[PDB]
RNA sequence: CACUGGGCCAGCAUCAGUUUUGGUGGCAGGAUAAAUCCAUAGGAAUGUAGCUUGCCUCGGUAAGUAUUAUAGCCUGUG
RNA sequence: GUUCCUGCCGAAGUAGAGUUAAGGUGCCGGAAUACACGCUCAUCAGA
């Protein structure tokens, strides 16, 4: 293996297709999530670069921001999220 | 009597079993039992409906959707109350015939598609309905159970006669959107239930001659699926047919309809009668129409009815002779699509019959040089024609001689590459049953075919001049023509040509179309299979 | 729905994505007064000149430097 | 967690069920329902059949496709593709038998539903709308029982192997430093 | 073929405005918190320690005084 | 009957970020199928 990232499912829009909600995996709270701001969003062919934004709602679910918004055909569509910029 | 059951497979009394030579009851007779079988319907079935009262839950939510609620869930709670308890609740079924007979089209549609689905789910018998007084076994010692089955009978036959007057009404409505559905309706009652399949198929032949081409067409339509459905009911629909178009009244647009739906027929070497039938009905149109663009297509229609059931016809030789005349005043006539059917009548008869024959050869070898032939659609016809008439008349080698120099000669000035390449199979298969014909090549024209700018026709062309016949598949129309092209040459046609690898495909087997398309893929390499 | 608020900046109004305002332009003599606001604006020969001069207003177009917005038109289509 | 999960529609609710399996498969995720003949609904017999008689597919499967269509917009591209995803069977067929069946425990009518309330099973529901297959599925359902309490031996012969399988792991060195040291 | 300056893009650093989220430091007030803790006399029961009586499955059982004892507790109160 | 488009004054706006009222957090739909109480499932349950 050679994974240095956690793939993650995009959701939907807010409700705005600028901004994205993602899911990841093993994230419960909110405080979970706080450890993913920052980092770098990669959907994988061709590949859209963005990142996590702020957190969103209880379930641990984030706001994403792409340099390009997502087609909204990829509601469901795993997505990646890498563990640089680091702040540990 | 019990609801678990349909009310027709409820065993009725042994009596009505084994009596067929009881004595005729008189009229009082059956109409005390017609009574009698009334009062016991709305018997116990009230009780029933006393039971389901008992039921709070059950009545409470139904009767609010009967008595509030939209016509859509009216409509269906009316129905499910008929499938539960057909016979019990002749109240619902009123009351669903009352939704049909409404001014809403909508909901007279959706009622009437009710009541539709639930005639065609079975409910409705195998055999037809019996009245009353029509009942097997009507006695005096029958039963109440029995007698009030036999009133329901009567009652839903009467229901049915009355949903039919509802389905008259509105098959003449003036929306095409709703007659089109009606006669949807009527086809799909007459086609898979028997009761009133006379009437019903009168109100849809009836409407073959309907204002609207779109109802007219979609009439004819459904009675030629009729007929594929149920074969031995053909005889009883081209009766039908015929009742309207020979009518003092029939109207242009009914009578036109109605001889395209005859034409479209299908007929077996043991329907002779039929097809008897068919060559006087149209024979007897013809007269009546003879006696000019519109009577131009009737007549091709005609002549194309008549051909078709000259087969399977046995009538005399002198019926047609008596028309023979007018069928040559066709082939002089103003369309070409009516003078290729009545060549191919005349050439029929003629065969059969056995006449001198000279008058019709000289006809064809006349409308070889008819210069509408260039622009007809049914010049297919008219190969399967001439190739047929040649080959009849083997002995008269100067005449077929003539023929062959001819055909080559309007060939030359053509634009149809798939009449051409016919003209060319024809000449080669021509060729074997009459040898002679390669004479005429050693003893002109065959060289610009040889240099036409198709690839097909030059092939044909030197395969009829070389004598090398084993490479050739008979020619289908539809192929060849320009559309073909360029489907094949945009390279998208699915049910393409890029797909198929053209590197490695036997040079003598490409066909000679595609030879061109070969150069470039196997020039191209890269997308050459994709 | 239309209104003020979507009113565009000052600075980017009138403004083609080349970033050339177009102007007018008839003849030859009005072409010159765009002689040096080539910068700052960009000539569009109007659509009832004939073939014959729309050549002449190009050459003179291009001797002055000056951007044509509908070049080959009536010259070539689209 | 898994590439397809396979759900038991024993015990559950057409509502609950159809929805958490709606949104699971608008995130993507590929969801099989089988055993849907013995789903259950609120209310009681009587309501349940004028409803889904106001409605007229009679099978429980096509039932529970509808009760999900209605969550999903279908119309759309999206909620298309989310109903390929789905699959839905009445009993288990084949190779789905082979593999074991989570449970939704949002859905379950015995967390769920009150005792002492009146119920529905789908399948009374479709048969009496017309469904004339529930007794197939019965002898089926019958031999697949059969089959599962021979796997539920193996099972636990397998679990006693491995607690064999677990002690003599015990008494090996390795695993017992690794643990005091750390992990 | 090598280096350098401009422009486009991607990242980072250091700033500015706006807010969001943590961690952590210092200081004032209260009844100078009130508790707790250690003291502390008096009091009680949800009555310990024991004794006594009846009967006793020969170790537990039943309740009369019993205010601390082989448990503890509440008020005043430093 | 209505009265080309935009703007303005007045009885009785566009875009980004954050916060918030009214509301809402089963899905369509963005938010806990969160907690804690009292209730009620009625043949008029109750949205
Ligand atoms: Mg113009
Ligand atoms: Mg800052
Ligand atoms: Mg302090
Ligand atoms: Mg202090
Ligand atoms: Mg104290
Ligand atoms: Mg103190
Ligand atoms: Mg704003």
């Amino acid at each position: 293996s050679h994974r240095l990232y956690v793939k993650g499912k995009h959701l939907s829009y807010q409700r705005n297709p600028n901004v994205s909600l993602i899911k990841i995996e093993g994230v419960a709270t909110p405080q979970d999530a706080q450890f993913y701001l920052g980092k770098r969003i990669a959907y994988v062919i061709r590949v859209m670069w963005g990142k996590v934004t702020r957190t969103h709602g209880n379930s641990g679910v984030v706001r994403a921001t792409f340099r390009n918004n997502l087609p909204a055909k990829t509601f469901g569509a795993s997505v990646r999220i890498f563990l640089y910029p680091s702040n540990i | 009597i019990p609801y678990d059951k349909p009310w027709y497979e409820i065993p009725l009394d042994p009596q009505v079993g084994q009596n067929d030579d009881v004595e005729e009851l008189s009229k009082e007779q059956i109409e005390k039992l017609f009574e009698r079988g009334k009062q016991t319907l709305e018997a116990d079935n009230q009780t029933y409906y006393e039971e389901f009262t008992k039921d709070s839950s059950q009545a409470k939510f139904m009767s609010q959707i009967l008595s509030d609620g939209t016509l859509n869930d009216k409509i269906s709670a009316v129905t499910l109350l008929i499938q539960d308890s057909p016979l019990h609740n002749t109240k619902s079924l009123e009351t669903l015939v009352s939704y049909c007979g409404k001014k809403s089209r909508n909901s007279a549609l959706q009622s009437l598609n009710a009541l539709k689905d639930l005639f065609l789910n079975g409910l409705l018998p195998n055999r037809k309905l019996r009245y009353f007084k029509n009942q097997p076994g009507l006695s005096m010692m029958l039963n109440k159970k029995t007698l009030a089955i036999f009133y329901f009978e009567d009652y839903l036959k009467k229901l049915f006669f009355r949903v039919l007057e509802v389905l008259e009404v509105l098959s003449h409505d003036p929306i095409i959107h709703v007659r089109l559905q009606i006669l949807n309706h009527v086809f799909d009652l007459l086609t898979n239930q028997p009761e009133q399949e006379f009437n019903l198929l009168r109100l849809g032949v009836n409407k073959i001659g309907d204002i609207d081409s779109k109802v007219s067409s979609k009439a004819s339509y459904l009675l030629l699926k009729l007929e594929q459905a149920h074969p031995n009911m053909k005889s009883i629909v081209i009766d039908a047919i015929v009742d309207i178009a020979l009518r003092p009244n029939a109207d242009y647009h009914t009578t036109y309809y109605s001889v395209i739906t005859l034409n479209q027929t299908i007929l077996k070497r043991s329907e002779d009668s039929v097809a008897n039938k068919l060559v006087k009905t149209y024979f007897t149109l013809f007269e009546k129409f003879l006696i000019d663009e519109k009577n131009s297509k009737l007549f091709s229609a005609l002549l194309t009815g008549i051909n078709r059931a000259f087969p399977f016809a046995q009538i005399p030789a002198s019926v047609y002779e008596v028309h023979m005349e007018t069928l040559f005043k066709i082939t002089h006539s103003s369309n070409f699509n009516t003078s290729i059917q009545a060549l191919v009548l005349i050439n029929q008869v003629t065969v059969k019959a056995k006449l001198n024959s000279d008058r019709y050869y000289r006809t064809l070898y006349e409308s070889l040089f008819d210069p509408r032939l260039v622009n007809s659609s049914k010049q297919g016809i008219y190969l399967n024609l001439l190739y047929k008439s040649l080959k009849q008349d083997a002995l008269n080698v100067e005449r077929v001689e003539a023929f062959v120099k001819r055909i080559l000669q309007v060939c030359s000035h053509w634009l149809n590459v798939g009449t051409i390449t016919g003209f060319f199979f024809l000449l080669i298969q021509l060729a074997k049953t009459v040898p002679q014909i390669k004479n005429l090549l050693t003893n002109w024209e065959i060289n610009n075919f040889i240099n036409h700018f198709h690839p097909t026709v030059k092939t044909y062309a030197n395969a009829y001049v070389t004598g090398e016949t084993e490479q050739i598949a008979k020619p289908d129309l539809g192929l060849f023509t320009l559309s073909h092209f360029l489907d094949r040459f945009v390279y998208r046609s699915a049910k393409p040509v890029n797909t198929e690898d053209w590197l490695t495909k036997k040079v003598e087997d490409i066909k000679p179309e595609d030879k061109f398309f070969y150069q470039y893929f196997t020039t191209k390499k890269t997308a050459d299979g994709k | 729905q239309p209104k003020i608020g979507y009113g565009s900046n000052k600075k980017t109004k009138f403004l083609s994505p080349s970033g050339h305002k177009t102007f007018l332009v008839a003849n030859v003599k009005d072409l010159e007064t765009l002689t040096m606001h080539t910068k700052t604006y960009a000539a569009e020969i109007a659509h009832n000149i004939s073939a014959k001069n729309r050549v002449v207003i190009l050459a003179r177009a291009k001797a002055l430097g000056i951007k044509v917005t509908n070049p080959k038109g009536r010259l070539a289509l689209e | 967690v898994e590439p397809v999960v396979v759900i038991d529609g024993k015990g559950h609710l057409v509502g609950r069920l159809a929805s958490v399996v709606a949104k699971q498969l608008l995130n993507g995720q590929k969801i099989v329902v089988v055993r849907a003949e013995e789903l259950n609904i609120s209310g009681e017999f009587f309501r349940n059949k004028l409803k889904y008689h106001d409605f007229l597919f009679r099978a429980p499967s096509r039932i529970f496709y509808k009760a999900l269509r209605g969550m999903v917009s279908h119309k759309t591209a999206r909620g298309k593709a989310a109903l390929e995803r789905l699959k839905v069977f009445e009993g288990i067929p084949p190779p789905y038998d082979k593999k074991k069946r989570v449970v939704v425990p949002q859905a379950l009518r015995v967390l769920r539903l009150k005792p002492g309330r009146k119920y529905t099973t789908l399948g009374k529901l479709s048969t009496s709308v017309g469904w004339k297959y529930e007794d197939v599925v019965a002898k089926l359902e019958a031999k697949r029982k059969v089959s599962s309490a021979e796997y539920y031996a193996k099972k636990r012969a397998f679990t006693k192997k491995v607690a064999s399988a677990n002690a003599t792991a015990a008494e090996s060195d390795v695993a017992k430093q690794l643990a005091a040291l750390g992990y």
